[PDB]
């Protein structure tokens, strides 16, 4: 990752291999997700990470600091990926039970949105196999009504102390509206089975038996690479993004790049970062 | 080696089927499968060969590759050697949404691609004698296709070939004419420009020597439009007169040169128009025809003022040739109707008609003089063109007004087709899109590429 | 590569889903109102070089409405007409800056035509204008209300987005604006 | 012939003005074919003026008094909606070629012809 750090900070991180002020001042520019970290009671381990607004996720194990800098940066990378992986499994494991696992303090929004989309996918692919099931559309309408009603419980207090993450709700409403429109169009065309291409046109988030995600469009598939994004502004799913997503995923299936274009001021630049957000990669926007 | 497209239909099919290898086509499952491969081959060949007529079959020259064709072959491989009963829908769905529509920006070319994709999943039937999975019969039907090509295979009318061969013949004759073979400013390579100007403006000294007052918004929003129109017109006319007086004095008089004089002289010697003139108003690339159109609108807008001072602009038959910016005029009508009715401006619609006066509209104005191509217009019915069909067809007049939403339109929704209304034959910018009564079988009227031009000259 | 067409986005769908997500309830009416304002204002008003009605101006006005409804529930109560009254101010925090005199009046006449009686409300704050007139009084200029309006306008834009153009001819008072807003803000605000 | 070919009337009545100006050009330039043609026929030229694929519907009375190049002079003055096929069959008759188009461009064919003294310059076009 060091090709984007200047020399001026890189020799600091090589030299100051124990200084906490250096780590909190320059670990932000290395991993874009983590804004700051904590320290344990002797400054010998790192136990948590933060966000811009203060979204805090603990790590599943302490991280031993040392002098050789790669020999704990590698530990950060592995332990972040393992922490998000086990946290996703725990969330989906409680969520596929009958009762709701609604506890939005306990998980970051990155796992809430993903768990809701995976469970949505498996339920709808049970549905179209079994029955047209307007019950599921009515269930989504009532669930969305519930979230919009609970949204008025945090809006009136607003600025409190040690209470944020009304944003985890607002980053969930949009995916629910997406699912509303998908089920409504499946109702309008009356699709018979799963192999009908009006379902496989739509973006699918399956689960693999190794418990890791596998984002799969029409036939091309990828893997979720567990980059911790934190809170960020997502996009409204206009039907132009259908065009964009399908072209880029088929181009990646053929092993090529992708060149969106058009006049000035549309959304092509942020669409790529949005795809990288929905996929689990990290995006390094440049200028040429 | 020049590395390009084949110059004909069956040439393109021969190149295609030479590029295939026969073990690809010869699979066990045979009969319903290679005919789809021939459909892909004909579709690729057709979409490439539409490009010879511009802007008719496509609005620009879109780049279609052989990599696109091989990607499509990959698609049809994964379909037919995929399990059962390939939906013809999603072949053209994925095909438009990824491969061939990924070149397209205008909407009407997307419509044309939609029509070919819907059509080719049946042929000109007499020329099409398909066969079984025998590969050399697929080779031999190509020789059964004739040498010369016909736009009836494609959908264009027959006057297309007349205009095309006139222009291409003049091109090749001038090109073989090439193989046989500051003083010019002091000479007369540019004198007929000034000569046409002196014929346009010798008895209109008021029309290039009057000053309108700089005005703000009056009562009704149709007065302000025409006053700004008058002001912009007189401003552009006097700017042109200055830009020609300078280049007149450097030739037929006693003065010296600047750089902008050289810019005007260079552009007019190459007989293009300078960028300063196109900064104000887009005109024809002929500077002569540009001066023609300009002086015509200069007479016109004074007549528009004379008949619109008395609010008699509702009764008289008028023509949209004479508006520099006609959609702003139509949106001024939108404001006057939305103010006269007593309803918000967002809740109106724009529908014109031919079978009588508008009932539910607020105002009715007679607009005629439109020109049409790609078809032959009649009241209540569009008729196909013929061999001896003339190119430019005039039209029945129309009644235009603004209608409130969720009201009964004069035409039923599933009997009409939207047609763009361009500005001239170059097909550059879109004014509106009026509906015209089709009466079923709309796909022919798609693949004709029907248009409608506001005027000419 | 593999080229993708990204020419036209939508404007009703984004504007209704955003307002429905941001706690506001009546999105299905007001989003269409916004989009019609954009289309008419782009369509009939005189085509100056420097105007814009892209997706960025829309995305600005939506957050300009979300912030006002973020204040007016934790700082008070909620009712009917204020919910459609907010979007006029949250639109005029952007759109007022571009105009001339007469085009701003005709834009106001268009705002009356889309929204019948919800016309006007002015600048809320004045305690910075006291310091601004103080700093003009210090540096021996004159005091013109137009300069005051433009300086308060600049502070609004600088809070709103990242970069500001100040278009103007030669010598016609376009650098003294930021030059005095510097000291007038620095007398109370932190460090400029 | 070639110069008036490359561009370097109250007597006809059934024609257009657009062809009539070229009629005046042909009459002032080459009065010999003007005499041999007898333009006031209105019997055979009425038939020729109405055929589709009119490259081969020549009036066979004059089929031995008019050369191949003078038929194209007739075509250009009467109907310019035929000149491309007219030139095409003119060249195909004078050179015996069965098509004015070339063969395709299989590089597997042009592999074996070349040799390492000179290289192979592949000119491209847009989309190639
Ligand atoms: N309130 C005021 N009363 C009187 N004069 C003023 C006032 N404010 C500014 N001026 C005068 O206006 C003049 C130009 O100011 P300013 O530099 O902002 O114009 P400008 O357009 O930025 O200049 P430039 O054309 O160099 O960019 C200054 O000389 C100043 O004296
Ligand atoms: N689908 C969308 N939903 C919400 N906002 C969007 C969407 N598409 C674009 N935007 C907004 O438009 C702005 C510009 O997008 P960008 O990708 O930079 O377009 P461009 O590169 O053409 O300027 C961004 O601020 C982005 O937030
Ligand atoms: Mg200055």
């Amino acid at each position: 990752r060091f090709y984007f750090i200047g020399d001026d900070d890189l020799l600091e991180i090589l030299g100051q291999s124990t200084n906490p002020s250096v780590i909190q001042s320059h670990l932000k520019k290395l991993f874009a997700g983590i804004n700051s970290v904590c320290f344990d009671e002797k400054s010998k381990h790192i136990t948590a990470m933060k966000s811009l607004e203060g979204e805090v996720v603990p790590f599943k194990n302490k991280v031993p600091l040392s002098n050789n800098v790669e020999t704990w940066l590698n530990d950060l990378a592995l332990e972040m990926k393992k922490t998000l992986e086990q946290l996703l499994k725990e969330c989906v494991t409680t969520g596929r039970s009958s009762q709701g696992a609604v506890d939005p303090s306990l998980f970051p929004s990155q796992i809430l949105c993903l768990a809701e989309q995976i469970k949505f996918t498996e339920d709808v692919e049970n549905a179209i196999k079994d029955h047209s099931l307007h019950q599921i559309e009515t269930q989504l309408v009532n669930k969305l009504e519930q979230y919009t009603n609970i949204d008025t419980s945090s809006e009136d207090p607003g600025n409190t102390e040690s209470g944020i993450l009304e944003l985890k709700l607002k980053a969930l409403i949009l995916d629910i509206i997406h699912n509303i429109d998908v089920v409504k169009q499946l109702n309008q065309i009356q699709v018979h089975t799963t192999e009908d291409w009006a379902w496989k046109k739509q973006l699918r988030f399956y689960m693999k038996s190794d418990h890791t995600c596998c984002v799969q469009m029409v036939d091309s598939e990828f893997q979720y690479t567990y980059e911790y994004q934190g809170n960020a502004s997502k996009l409204v799913y206009t039907p132009l993004t259908d065009k964009c997503y399908l072209t880029l995923t088929q181009a990646m299936k053929m092993g090529l790049g992708g060149n969106p274009y058009g006049p000035a001021g549309t959304g092509k630049t942020e669409s790529v970062k949005a795809l990288g957000g929905l996929l689990g990669r990290q995006v390094l926007v440049f200028n040429c | 080696i020049t590395y390009e497209s084949p110059p004909g239909l069956k040439k393109n099919l021969m190149r295609t089927y030479e590029s295939w290898t026969p073990e690809q086509i010869s699979k066990k499952d045979n009969t319903h499968r290679a005919h789809a491969l021939f459909s892909l081959a004909w579709f690729h060949a057709a979409c490439q060969e539409r490009r010879n007529y511009i802007p008719q079959g496509w609005t620009k020259f879109y780049e279609f590759s052989l990599s696109d064709l091989r990607a499509g072959y990959n698609i049809i491989d994964r379909l037919f050697d995929g399990a059962k009963d390939v939906q013809w829908e999603f072949v053209h769905g994925l095909l438009e949404n990824a491969i061939y529509g990924g070149r397209i920006d205008n909407y009407f070319d997307l419509r044309v691609l939609q029509s070919y994709l819907k059509q080719f999943f049946i042929f000109p039937y007499s020329v099409s004698l398909p066969q079984s999975c025998s590969i050399l019969d697929y080779r031999a039907v190509i020789e059964k296709i004739p040498e010369d090509d016909k736009p009836s295979f494609f959908g264009l009318p027959a006057n297309i070939a007349r205009s095309s061969q006139r222009m291409i013949s003049s091109q090749v004759i001038s090109q073989l004419r090439i193989l046989g073979r500051d003083r010019e400013i002091w000479s007369n390579e540019l004198s007929p420009v000034l000569n046409l100007w002196k014929k346009l403006n010798q008895n209109s000294n008021l029309i290039h020597q009057k000053v309108p007052p700089p005005n703000d918004r009056q009562g009704s929003p149709i007065l302000s439009f025409i006053i700004l129109e008058q002001f912009n017109a007189i401003r552009l006319v006097q700017s042109v007169h200055q830009s020609l007086a300078a280049l007149s004095k450097v030739i037929r008089g006693t003065t010296l040169l600047s750089s902008e004089v050289q810019k005007l002289a260079s552009a007019l010697l190459n007989q293009k128009c300078p960028l300063a003139w196109q900064s104000k108003w887009e005109g024809p690339e002929d500077p002569l025809q540009y001066l023609r159109g300009l002086v015509a609108r200069a007479l016109a807008i004074q007549n528009w003022v004379d008949k619109a001072e008395k609010q008699a602009l509702l009764s008289e038959t008028l023509d949209l040739s004479e508006l520099f910016h006609p959609d702003t005029f139509l949106n001024a009508l939108r404001q006057e109707t939305a103010r006269a009715v007593g309803r918000s401006v967002d809740s109106l619609k724009f529908v014109a008609s031919w079978k009588g006066r508008l009932q539910e509209a607020k105002l009715q104005i007679k607009i005629s003089g439109l020109l049409l191509e790609g078809c032959s217009f009649d009241g209540n019915q569009l008729s196909e063109n013929q061999l001896d069909s003339p190119s430019v067809s005039s039209v029945l007049p129309c009644f235009m007004g603004w209608i409130p939403q969720d009201a009964c339109g004069p035409y039923s929704p599933d009997e009409c087709i939207s047609l763009p209304v361009y500005t001239s034959a170059e097909r550059d910018r879109v004014v509106t899109n009026i509906d015209v009564p089709c009466g079923g079988n709309q796909d022919q009227w798609i693949q004709c590429g029907a248009a409608l031009f506001l005027k000419n000259q | 590569f593999r080229p993708v067409a990204m020419s036209h986005p939508d404007n009703e769908l984004i504007a209704e889903v955003i307002l429905y997500s941001e706690g506001f309830k009546d999105a299905k009416v007001l989003s269409r109102k916004l989009v019609a304002i954009f289309n008419l204002s782009r369509e009939l008003l005189t085509p100056q070089q420097h105007y814009d009605w892209g997706l960025r101006a829309l995305k600005t006005v939506l957050r300009g409405s979300g912030n006002l409804l973020r204040q007016l529930n934790k700082s008070g109560t909620t009712q009917n007409a204020n919910e459609s009254h907010i979007v006029v101010q949250a639109l005029r925090l952007n759109t007022m800056s571009k105009f001339t005199f007469t085009d701003c009046t005709r834009f106001d006449a268009l705002i009356k035509d889309v929204f019948p009686g919800i016309e006007l409300k002015e600048v809320e704050y004045d305690e910075l204008s006291a310091a601004l007139k103080q700093v003009f009084e210090e540096a021996n200029y004159e005091i013109i209300p137009n300069q005051i309006k433009k300086a308060l306008e600049l502070y609004e834009q600088l809070c709103q987005r990242m970069g500001v153009v100040i278009v103007g001819p030669s010598g016609a008072g376009k650098s003294t604006l930021w030059r005095m807003l510097r000291a007038a803000l620095c007398k109370t605000g932190k460090v400029v | 012939e070639w110069d008036t070919f490359t561009g370097v009337d109250q007597l006809p009545s059934w024609i257009d003005q657009e062809r009539s100006w070229a009629v005046a050009t042909l009459k002032i330039a080459l009065p010999s074919l003007y005499q041999t043609l007898c333009f006031e026929d209105a019997a055979l030229w009425r038939t020729y003026y109405n055929n589709s694929m009119c490259e081969q519907e020549f009036p066979s009375i004059l089929a031995k008094k008019v050369s191949l190049f003078q038929q194209i002079l007739v075509v250009q003055v009467l109907r310019p909606d035929r000149l491309q096929s007219a030139m095409a069959l003119f060249a195909c008759k004078t050179l015996g070629l069965k098509e004015v188009s070339p063969l395709p461009l299989n590089l597997k064919r042009l592999y074996k012809e070349t040799l390492e003294i000179e290289p192979i310059l592949i000119i491209i076009s847009p989309g190639a």
